[PDB]
């Protein structure tokens, strides 16, 4: 239940299917990582609480807690947790997804699929969204996907 | 199929992070299935 970034694993052997963020007793990840399935954490079980396929987000144990947003000007850091690798920080200046409903920050970083759900951070260390829903231009570009608190 | 979580670190900015990646400006659309697609 400790705050932090977590691998999301599945079981012959084990495979990392994604990443998520524990904050304020709530686990945050991308819908496409878990499809809302229950998660084991030690001897405990985490059940989904809120989720939305269009936003590609899901929270466990309580409502979505992450609310910081990219300021539109500053570099950010992807706290990538790739399969088989130590958590590591990748700094970048986001580009922009321009949509009919407004602009979304986007990071032009291409890590393995099991990195989906890794948090993107602002300079204060706040999570401004999660990595792993995006488009191809041949490079992948991820939206900075943030929920509503 | 059992899905389970393992802690991998603190959520912290790192002063000495590797820096990379460009900053593209893209017109996109988001459909009902959560899929982004390019628009022209």
């Amino acid at each position: 239940t400790t705050d932090g970034v977590y691998r999301v694993m599945t079981r012959l052997g084990s495979t990392q299917v994604g990443v998520g963020v524990m904050q304020e007793g709530v686990f945050h990840t991308m819908w496409h990582v878990t499809k809302g399935a229950a998660l084991r954490s030690g001897e405990g079980r985490l059940d989904p609480y809120w989720g939305d396929v269009k936003q590609d987000l899901v929270s466990y144990c309580g409502p979505w807690k992450l609310d910081a947003a990219w300021d539109g000007l500053s570099e950010v850091q992807l706290l990538a947790v790739p399969p088989g690798e130590r958590a590591k920080n990748i700094q970048t200046l986001p580009g922009i997804f321009k949509t009919k409903d407004g602009d979304i920050g986007a990071v032009a970083l291409d890590y393995p699929a099991g990195t989906s759900g890794s948090p993107i951070l602002d300079k204060s260390g706040r999570v401004i969204g999660l990595y792993g829903n995006g488009v191809v231009i041949g490079s992948y570009v991820s939206a900075i996907t943030q929920g509503k608190r | 199929v059992d899905m389970y979580i393992e802690r991998a670190g603190d959520i912290t900015w790192e002063k000495d992070a590797e820096v990379t990646g460009n900053s593209p400006r893209l017109d996109v659309a988001l459909d009902e299935s959560g899929d982004f697609s390019l628009v022209e």
